[PDB]
């Protein structure tokens, strides 16, 4: 790598953290990773356009990728992608995803408390975006309805309207990698006892997140450019080049086996419960994949 | 734990002290912009003492035969007796010594006169006295205006902040106030002639040194 | 107690004063008691000092608690070091105490911007830290003969 | 400003921010029996004009969040009626420079 | 003992000895080099060094580009983080668009 | 974002840190057979050479001082006062 680069040379003065939206992941990919294999075209122990060389890396000695050439050595690695039959949670953020869920109305996607509340106008004021989320969540986890009308500051004979909707809110629980909602009508009087348990599909959460206002998710610590809530949910999944893998392939193999068979089912028409169970194996294999990549070192 | 909490604070080339976010912790380090290795305990003379004693030591009244500068102090001495416009300057220097004493008695309610400052003036004077072999038996050839305006000019060059605007100017003047009280008390006219007996040449060297030493006490940007 | 105070002719003198000292603290109310000097009341509880008199007066109490500790052992540390500490403790407006993957995930989701001024971050990147000798850049002087 | 003797009601105190721009401030009397800005440890806090503030920021070249803070309900801030975003200049005595000024912006 | 721990480091910071602190705490893990888009700080740049072509596929950009040198461990560390759908974006400039 | 040569507000004195880093960057280059600008009136030791260089004011380097807000001033070695 003793070879020359006309690109001016500098030090790093700032690191800006965020999440990879699925657009940007498709965006900087080379390969679409679909078959889950190394080598043998039918039966040719040589190279496959599907995983392993489809334009990213190379063992081979060949000063070759996709006209970026250099040694099996001064090649960064390039980045792959694999479009995901269904959305799955990022295992790392289940608990975040769950707390956002608890702060937003789960039909419209609007924050459960706002400016009109006051205990929440002090939480909104907080400057540290971690202590702010903390504090607003503490005020909203409680809120079981998406109000329509609310007392205003002012002369409280009167009410005033907020972005409305009126829908009741689940009490959400963690059951591994599945989030579980439980709705009621009161806390046991007349009118309605016995909650209605129901799992929260990735699908709907992802859809509610996409409906949350920039104002509202900013207020929750997210950032319109670097980190939107919805990106905690994976849709498009980055495939590292061979520089990353020293047996993590054996596991992304198994992701695609599952991605392949969730799609061949959705294709065939196939019962509700089979589609869901294949969805859950997708998830577990995507989650296993990263909770394994906690190999940093 | 204190090391972990303070580790990132640094002095910057504006003389401000800041954390890794750039927030301001102090608008000038230590309130005075000095390095603590270059600071020594010195006594601030104006602060202590009876009012009679302060006015024997510092008051020069050139319109009064008891209270002028004896002409054996000074070559000009005969010729300045009764001079009205020198006495205007000297009144102005005394008014500044007077305020100084009140200011400092509000800073140091207790009366404590000995406090760390940069530039050990007494030792610069004692050097000047050795270095110029100074006869306590000969009037000096310093003039009133040489002292008085020489000491005012020096204050303008004891620079810690250098910005052209007013704000930075004020900061500069606030940074260097206490050192400037020590200074005017030590180089006031009657002390320079009657106690120190400096010549012109010694006195000019006393100043240019106070200035170099002051400048070399300023803390350096980059220090952690 | 003896209190140094200027005398009518100008020199400092001792003048004794009685002072009371208490176990326990109620500053907002004892302040108000007729007959005391409310301008010179003190407590070693700098929190209460901040609650009743405000952040600055808390800062100055806190400095004076730290200084006492240091001097009571008999040593002496220059003003500016304890000043720095106490500023760090009071610059957000209150009294703030001075006492992995998991965390990067949070960085991600929050959009944490790392300023890169610390020594560890610079190590990981193979760089010098912009401290001390690294707080400026050195460049080749093409402007010279 | 409204001074009262021992309380206001949960829902009285709700009538307060209520008629913008005109603001309303409540004090218990006992908090006023003594002037805290006369106490020795409390230095002189001076509200800057919004010009003053513009200048302060330009000459240090700061953002507002790089300034030290004083909270809305800091006693002295209540005493001067500061409002969020406003800057005080604090001028303090100092055993090292004699005078020193610092600044906090209200939160 | 016979080490160079947290406290030793702190002494060297106090003295301001940054070059020493970098030499002593480095890897010998070699300074790998890498191109970096100046818009999306990522190591996404395709570097045709022989025909002198530098593109970010995705930022649509062949002008704003840089080179940096970093320990191999770090170039791994970062690609690991991209694998987990975290963007660790390296910029060369501090004060921004503003 | 650069600050014209006039109007510069930082110290005209060299700091201990700049001095150290200068002397040491220059002795590194002297140590790798780089041309020297000064008369070796005997010296063989690269730091020592460097310091004679600094003293004769023959070190052609510039110190770029960043201010906290991103802007910077350029001071030449020639011009910095060395105390
Ligand atoms: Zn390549
Ligand atoms: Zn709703
Ligand atoms: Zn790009």
């Amino acid at each position: 790598g003793q070879q020359y680069s006309s690109a001016p040379l500098r030090t790093v003065k700032e690191v800006q953290f965020g999440l990879f939206s699925p657009e940007e992941v498709r965006a900087i990919s080379v390969a679409k990773i679909r078959f889950p294999e190394t080598m043998d075209e039918t039966q040719t122990r040589a190279k496959i356009g599907g995983l392993n060389d489809p334009r990213l890396g190379s063992i081979d000695r060949n000063l070759k990728c996709q006209t970026c050439q250099e040694g099996m050595n001064e090649c960064p690695g390039h980045f792959g992608h694999i479009d995901l039959a269904k959305p799955v949670f990022h295992v790392g953020f289940i608990a975040k995803i769950k707390k956002v869920c608890e702060c937003v109305c789960m039909h419209c996607g609007k924050l459960l408390l706002d400016e009109h509340n006051e205990l929440m106008r002090q939480a909104l004021a907080i400057k540290d975006s971690k202590k702010r989320f903390a504090a607003i969540w503490t005020l909203c986890k409680t809120k079981m309805v998406c109000e329509t009308d609310v007392p205003s500051e002012d002369d409280p004979t009167q009410l005033v309207s907020r972005g409305g909707c009126g829908n009741t809110q689940p009490t959400i629980r963690k059951d591994g990698l599945k989030l579980v909602g439980s709705w009621k009508k009161d806390r046991a009087t007349g009118d309605a006892d016995e909650p209605e348990l129901r799992v929260l599909s990735t699908e709907e959460i992802l859809n509610i997140f996409k409906h949350i206002s920039v104002k509202d998710f900013t207020s929750l610590g997210f950032n319109e450019v670097f980190s939107r809530p919805e990106w905690m949910i994976l849709t498009c999944l980055p495939v590292p080049p061979p520089p990353v893998r020293p047996d993590l392939t054996f596991k992304l193999a198994d992701i695609l086996k599952a991605n392949i068979s969730l799609e061949t089912l959705e294709h065939n028409g196939a019962p509700h419960h089979a589609i869901e169970e294949a969805e859950s194996l997708l998830q577990f294999h995507v989650a296993t994949y990263m909770d394994s990549i906690r190999a940093r070192l | 734990r204190l090391v972990k909490a303070l580790e990132d604070i640094m002095v910057h080339y504006d003389n401000t002290t800041r954390n890794s976010l750039g927030n301001v912790i102090q608008f000038i380090y230590g309130e005075d912009g000095m390095d603590a290795a270059h600071i020594e305990k010195q006594s601030l003379d104006t602060i202590g003492g009876s009012d009679a004693a302060f006015e024997k030591r510092y008051r020069v009244d050139l319109l009064n035969t008891d209270h002028t500068l004896d002409p054996s102090l000074l070559e000009s001495g005969s010729e300045i007796l009764g001079d009205l416009k020198l006495q205007v300057l000297l009144d102005e220097e005394y008014k500044q010594l007077v305020k100084d004493r009140k200011f400092l008695r509000e800073v140091f309610v207790d009366g404590e006169a000995n406090w760390p400052l940069p530039v050990n003036i007494r030792r610069i004077i004692q050097n000047a006295q050795q270095t110029f072999h100074i006869d306590h038996t000969k009037p000096s050839d310093l003039t009133i205006k040489d002292i008085v305006l020489g000491v005012k000019d020096l204050q303008e060059n004891l620079l810690v902040l250098r910005g052209k605007n007013e704000i930075i100017q004020n900061a500069q003047r606030d940074a260097v106030t206490l050192f400037c009280c020590l200074l005017r008390s030590r180089l006031a006219t009657r002390r320079v002639l009657q106690e120190y007996r400096l010549t012109k040449q010694a006195f000019d060297w006393v100043l240019s040194n106070i200035e170099a030493q002051f400048l070399r006490s300023v803390v350096h940007p980059g220090e952690m | 107690y003896d209190r140094k105070v200027p005398s009518p002719t100008g020199e400092y003198v001792k003048e004794p004063e009685w002072v009371l000292e208490t176990d326990g603290v109620n500053l907002s109310e004892v302040m108000t008691v007729p007959g005391i000097d409310p301008t010179r009341i003190y407590t070693n509880s700098f929190i209460d000092i901040m609650e009743v008199l405000g952040i600055e007066a808390g800062r100055a109490a806190l400095y004076k608690e730290v200084y006492n500790v240091i001097a009571s052992d008999g040593s002496y540390v220059n003003y500016r070091h304890m000043a720095l500490l106490v500023d760090v403790m009071t610059t957000q407006g209150g009294l703030t105490s001075v006492t992995t993957v998991e965390i990067l995930f949070e960085a991600g989701a929050s959009a944490e911007l790392d300023d890169c001024r610390g020594v560890s971050e610079n190590v990981i990147l193979g760089q010098m830290a912009p401290i001390g000798t690294g707080a400026f850049d050195v460049m080749i002087d093409e402007e010279s003969l | 400003i409204f001074v009262y003797q021992n309380n206001i009601t949960p829902s009285a105190m709700k009538l307060v921010p209520s008629i913008p721009p005109a603001t309303i401030e409540t004090f218990n009397e006992a908090a006023l029996v003594v002037n805290i800005t006369h106490h020795e440890l409390v230095p002189k806090h001076i509200r800057l004009s919004s010009d003053e503030k513009r200048e302060l920021l330009k000459r240090y070249r700061l953002k507002e969040s790089q300034l030290p803070r004083i909270q809305r309900a800091d006693p002295v801030a209540l005493y001067l009626g500061l409002k969020r975003g406003e800057v005080v200049k604090i001028i303090r005595k100092s055993e090292t420079s004699g005078r020193y000024a610092s600044y906090r912006i209200c939160m | 003992g016979l080490r160079f721990g947290e406290m030793e480091r702190d002494c060297m910071i106090a003295h301001g000895a940054a070059s020493f602190l970098k030499e002593r705490l480095m890897e010998a893990s070699d300074a790998f080099r890498v191109h970096i888009c100046g818009i999306c700080g990522l190591m996404t740049v395709i570097a045709k060094l022989n025909h002198n072509q530098f593109e970010c596929k995705g930022c649509d950009n062949k002008i704003d580009i840089y080179q940096i040198h970093i320990p191999y461990a770090a170039k791994l560390l970062f690609q690991e983080l991209m694998a987990m759908n975290i963007t660790p974006r390296l910029y060369t400039d501090r004060s921004r668009d503003f | 974002k650069a600050i014209p040569k006039d109007q510069r507000a930082t110290t005209p004195y060299m700091t201990k840190y700049e001095r150290a880093r200068i002397l040491g960057t220059r002795a590194l280059q002297i140590s790798m057979n780089a041309p020297v600008f000064v008369d070796l009136e005997g010296e063989t030791d690269p730091l020592r050479i460097a310091m004679k260089e600094l003293a004769e004011k023959k070190i052609p380097l510039v110190i770029r001082r960043y201010l906290p807000d991103g802007s910077f001033e350029d001071w030449s070695v020639e011009e910095l006062i060395v105390d």
